[PDB]
């Protein structure tokens, strides 16, 4: 009966044709040719070729896949012995997959279809695959291929054999964690784990913090009453439509797509365009590069809130966990350096240690958000220095050491020291923490909220619009415009996004920013901060899908950048207008902006960008302070 | 070749690595030869360069930053334990290259002190006692806490190490990037050219 | 079960209460007046009409609550500051 | 209830009956209530959320029943706790971690603030407690919710609670003469939520 069952396997594989070619049959061959023992079978092949032994199989597998992997290798010996070990089976598939969280008793022994993320990987485990035995009595010998030792010989009392090592052959196993994407658990749920082992070929395909597709057997093992081990038996991992492809390339053809995502991203708080446009540059993110030397450039953009209270800096990245394909949010002060970073912990289902990722593992390849960033302890800092500048997390743990990639992006919302950021301080005064994180971070925004009366007026009449729910009216009116992006449409836009464009700058965009960085340089910021203003670009020309980084996007990335870190032979009249006000304003006297516009500009002693750079140098040189938004101006020294 | 200018620094480093000559005395006293070189200054000023092609170029050169003394255990699965080595003692007859150098412990730097000053190691520890020798030329790099180094001032108040610590060196230097931007432009013309 | 909505119906009454709350912290030690306080007077309302179990937020609930925290901000200046900030929103 | 609702002026007899036994306070009877009563968590279009809770503080010199207020929103809510400023943790507050008897795992037990879920959450001597564990409150005031990363556990659990303090001034006697931001040893952060 199960002979019918190897003719049709191996019909399967002989003559099988597909492209009008022997597929299957070549690519085992190419496998055998490279000594590669397993074969990668395609279940929706397998389906269109014979649909009775595809029942057999979803039904009742125990016994198709000895069959399987049995003649798979007398095929393949027959292919070598044309042309000129157990063949492990590789089951590739596209079907539906079944939630995690859905598997129940009743898919006991099914093979099913699987995703999410790996969290720990075991070490490698030698299992014994053909076995060659002796009595020690008689010394009769046999050969056996869960398996356990005769009782009696077959020629001698109890338990007679013994196991002939040097005539006996064994396999390698592995043993995984599988969790459910966390980005699909509602909150108030920890997201659930699946234990799943490989053996062979299979092993040390994936790393924790590697997001995988699975297709194998649901199964339990022994190890609560009657509470059995589920486990997986890995059959094969694998780690948009053509009218969302369309769609999304109009939207990057849109010729405001640019502003039109400014406006998407948090549409229910008003202004902040700035850190807005800064924040969808995170969210695209750099290009990563590699040195000649084998280094890695990191390509994450990271970016640091320093603001007063109450700014919406916490909105902010509340919204983007929302909107990132991959995001993670947590406090500083409930995490940990063991819990934000991998850690090693014991497996009691197997009695073995693991390597277990931690949160910033988990948001590989994506964001993190963390909020009170300030209140973290500065071991924790330490290792998120190395996470953020070397994308990697150095393991040092009982009597092991070990290092683990991590390309997280990170934001992280910090609160300046005396609550309020005092602008007659440099920011090293208004922080408390390690001065070498300024240098981490590729931008920071110290954002004011100085009192004002029309833009006050406008807020509220925001607040009161979105109060009383003409909002949703109005968003759902701009969607239909076409002026703003759904959050699903919008997340689903970046990650195609993020999957396929990989741009690289061009010449002129680099000679202009050689320019404004020499004159920065001049003025006064490292040369990693001209890198660091790349990554803008870079994350630009992704948005826009653009083969190359533009000068044009070069120009928004310079004024963030302005904008951002500069928040606490035209030098030569800036400081004659120094000098001009340092006689015209003895010390300790007062005047307004006004005053001297009216004195120094309408008289056409010093231009007003001169009078604007001038204030701005004197106000940083401790010459003189702004008061009441420039209504009263006072020199505090020399 | 990284690096464009410091030539005294370049010329400090092969005469350290050339080294002196030991002398023995009549009297059993015993004199240095060696030479150690610190750096000072802002942190990514061409101090890692440096100190890469000095690790990469010397033969017997360990990296060392902030088990280095020598006189710690390591114990076997049965239980009995042996000492483990140091860098600062692997690099006898070698070239000691410590990165971070104002992060190391107290420990380390009283541990050092006799490194660089009596080229031995002085171990005492219960129940064990020993002598070794640490015959190594030391080069170091350290940072000032501000990030950006006071160049009106010495190290004693922009690092604040320990004078007795500091005086255990025979060179010192400072670097930090005062930027001339044609000279800059010139230097980093090789960067851009890596992009 | 009660869930009072909104009207705009009186907008100006809010918004010129928040400016002038505003205007009067820009140059004194007092609370941190921002966009989160703003919303304390909505949400105060909405707990005013909730009261009366009304489905709908009226002009004596907003009337109420700005009282409330327009007198709340009032009662925590200095001495010398409060007796003319009594003077300054004699409107409310 | 709807022969109550129609009563002429109801929201001062609602007033009046917060704590009738202390005399006196009614600027701090209505707050009150009105945390108490609170408002509408309006999650606008599902996108953005706006906590719907209002945040009490009582400061004020010794002998001005600060604290006994407390004891009357713990026995009028629906769910209430209680908590006192030292006598607190970071990790009791938020969440613990717990390895099940049964399977060995990492688990994760809710704390003060979880338990208050659709509720209020009360601290007493709300100053008088390390800074530390003021910090563990910052997420839960706002965001209604805790966050937290240990032992390889990731994820957020739901705080909706309404926050309820009392504290001292610095000194132990408030100065008239000086302003809010100078009597309390808190921060404007803190104040904000
Ligand atoms: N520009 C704005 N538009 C709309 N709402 C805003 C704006 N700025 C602040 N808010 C309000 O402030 C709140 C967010 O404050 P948050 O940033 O969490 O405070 P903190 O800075 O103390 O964490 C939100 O409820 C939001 O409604
Ligand atoms: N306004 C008041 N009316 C009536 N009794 C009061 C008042 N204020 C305080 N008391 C009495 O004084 C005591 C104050 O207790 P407590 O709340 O610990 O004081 P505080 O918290 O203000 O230091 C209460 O037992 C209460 O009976
Ligand atoms: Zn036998």
């Amino acid at each position: 009966d199960n002979t019918e069952i190897i003719k049709s396997f191996k019909n399967f594989i002989l003559e099988f044709r597909l492209d009008s070619q022997f597929i299957y049959r070549d690519q085992l061959r190419n496998n055998i040719l490279v000594k590669n023992y397993s074969l990668t079978v395609n279940m929706e092949h397998l389906i269109g070729y014979n649909e009775d032994i595809y029942k057999k199989l979803s039904d009742e597998p125990s016994d198709i896949i000895p069959l399987f992997e049995t003649a798979i290798t007398q095929v393949a010996k027959r292919i070598s012995i044309l042309s000129r070990p157990t063949f492990q089976l590789i089951l590739n598939s596209n079907a539906n997959q079944i939630p995690l969280r859905d598997l129940d008793s009743e898919h006991v022994s099914k093979i099913v279809r699987l995703s999410g993320i790996i969290i720990s990987t075991s070490v490698l485990s030698s299992r014994a695959t053909y076995l060659s035995i002796m009595c020690r009595n008689c010394r009769h010998t046999t050969s056996i291929t869960t398996v356990s030792l005769p009782r009696s010989c077959l020629s001698c009392g109890p338990d007679p054999y013994i196991i002939i090592h040097e005539s006996s052959k064994f396999i390698d196993q592995q043993f995984l964690k599988l969790q459910e994407i966390p980005e699909l658990v509602p909150v108030g749920e920890m997201p659930r784990n699946l234990t799943m082992t490989c053996d062979r070929y299979l092993t040390n395909k994936v790393i924790p913090g590697t997001r995988v597709t699975i297709v194998g057997i649901y199964s339990i093992y022994n190890s609560g009453v009657a509470i059995r081990t589920p486990y997986i038996k890995i059959l094969g991992i694998q780690s948009f439509t053509e009218e969302e492809e369309e769609e999304f390339l109009q939207l990057s053809r849109n010729p405001k797509l640019y502003e039109i995502l400014t406006n998407s991203i948090a549409p229910s708080i008003f202004g902040n365009e700035d850190i807005k446009k800064a924040i969808v540059c995170l969210l695209m993110g750099g290009s990563k590069k590699i040195l000649p030397d084998g280094m890695r450039l990191r390509g994450d953009i990271n970016v640091l809130l320093l603001g007063d209270p109450g700014t919406a800096k916490s909105q902010l990245l509340k919204f983007v966990e929302k909107v990132s394909p991959i995001a993670v949010y947590t406090s500083g002060k409930g995490s940990s350096a063991a819990g934000l970073t991998a850690s090693v912990q014991r497996d009691p289902m197997t009695r073995e240690f693991y390597l277990e990722g931690g949160a910033m593992v988990l948001a590989d390849g994506g964001v993190v958000c963390i909020d009170e960033f300030d209140k973290m302890r500065d071991e924790d800092r330490v290792a998120i220095h190395e996470a953020m500048e070397q994308q990697t997390i150095s393991i040092a743990k009982a009597g092991i050491t070990t290092v683990l990639n991590s390309r997280t992006s990170v934001l992280a919302a910090a609160n300046p020291i005396y609550g309020r950021y005092d602008d007659l301080k440099s920011p090293g005064d208004n922080i408390d923490f390690q001065t070498t994180i300024l240098s981490a971070f590729d931008m920071i925004f110290i954002v004011k909220d100085d009192h004002n009366e029309e833009r006050d007026i406008s807020i509220a009449n925001h607040v009161i619009n979105i109060h009383t729910g003409n909002a949703n009216a109005m968003q759902n009116q701009q969607e239909e415009n076409g002026s703003e992006i759904s959050i699903e449409k919008m997340k689903r836009y970046i990650t195609y996004c993020r999957l396929k464009c990989a741009p690289r700058l061009s010449p002129q965009a680099a000679e202009k920013l050689s320019s404004n960085f020499v004159t920065i340089r001049k003025q006064l910021i490292t040369i990693r901060q001209l890198e660091a203003i790349i990554r803008i670009t870079e994350s630009l020309a992704k948005l826009e899908l653009s083969p190359i980084a533009q000068e044009r996007h070069v120009d928004e990335a310079i004024r963030l950048f302005q904008a951002s870190t500069m928040d606490a032979t035209s030098l030569s009249e800036i400081r004659r207008f120094e000098q001009e006000l340092k006689r015209r304003l003895p010390i300790g006297w007062s005047t307004s902006y006004q005053t001297l516009r009216r004195e120094f500009v309408d008289t056409h002693r010093f231009s007003q960008l001169a009078l604007d750079k001038a204030l701005y140098a004197l106000e940083k040189h401790e010459t003189i302070q702004l008061r009441h938004q420039g209504q009263n101006i006072y020199r505090s020294g020399v | 070749p990284s690096i464009y200018g410091h030539d005294h620094i370049k010329k400090a480093i092969l005469l350290m690595l050339m080294g002196g000559v030991e002398k023995n005395l009549e009297n059993g006293s015993h004199l240095r030869g060696d030479i150690n070189i610190l750096m000072v200054g802002d942190p990514s000023t061409a101090k890692s360069q440096l100190l890469r092609f000095v690790l990469n170029t010397a033969s017997l050169a360990i990296a060392t930053t902030g088990g280095l003394t020598a006189a710690v255990t390591t114990d076997r699965e049965t239980g009995e334990r042996r000492l483990e080595a140091g860098a600062m003692v692997l690099a006898d007859r070698g070239v000691v290259c410590i990165d971070e150098f104002d992060k190391m412990t107290d420990v380390d730097r009283v541990a050092i002190h006799e490194v660089m000053e009596q080229q031995t190691v002085t171990i005492a520890k219960a129940g064990i006692h020993t002598t070794l020798n640490a015959r190594c030329s030391v080069i170091a790099a350290a940072n000032p806490v501000f990030g950006q180094y006071d160049v009106n001032r010495d190290p004693h108040q922009n690092i604040a190490l320990p004078d007795s610590l500091l005086s255990r060196f025979d060179l010192l230097f400072v670097v930090t990037d005062d930027i001339n931007e044609i000279r800059d432009r010139s230097i980093s013309e090789h960067v851009l050219r890596t992009h | 079960k009660i869930y009072p909505k909104l009207h705009q119906m009186d907008m100006d009454k809010v918004s010129r209460v928040y400016a002038d709350l505003r205007r009067e912290s820009i140059s004194t030690g007092s609370f941190p007046i921002t966009v989160r306080h703003l919303e304390s007077i909505l949400r105060i309302a909405e707990s005013f009409a909730k009261m009366r179990l009304s489905e709908f937020v009226s002009s004596y609930d907003l009337d109420r609550a700005i009282k409330v925290v327009v007198d709340s901000f009032v009662d925590a200046q200095k001495v010398s500051v409060r007796r003319q900030l009594r003077r300054s929103f004699a409107i409310y | 209830f709807r022969k109550i609702s129609r009563d002429r002026g109801i929201i001062d007899k609602i007033i009046s009956s917060m704590a009738p036994s202390i005399y006196g306070h009614r600027d701090i009877k209505t707050a009150v209530a009105c945390s108490l009563f609170g408002g509408v968590p309006k999650n606008v279009n599902g996108k953005h959320s706006i906590r719907g809770d209002i945040n009490v503080l009582l400061l004020g010199d010794p002998g001005t029943a600060k604290s006994q207020i407390l004891k009357y929103v713990e026995k009028t809510a629906h769910r209430a706790v209680f908590a006192t400023g030292q006598g607190a943790s970071a990790v009791g507050l938020t969440a613990s971690v717990r390895k099940d008897p049964i399977t060995k795992e990492w688990t994760l037990e809710g704390g003060a603030l979880v338990l208050a879920d659709k509720g209020v959450c009360l601290i007493d001597e709300f100053d008088k407690m390390n800074d530390q564990d003021r910090t563990s409150i910052h997420e839960a005031m706002e965001q209604q919710s805790i966050s937290i990363s240990k032992a390889g556990i990731v994820t957020t659990l739901q705080a909706r609670c309404s926050i309820i303090a009392a504290a001292n001034p610095n000194g132990g006697r408030y100065n008239s003469t000086l302003p809010l931001a100078q009597n309390v040893s808190l921060t404007e952060p803190i104040l904000s939520r």
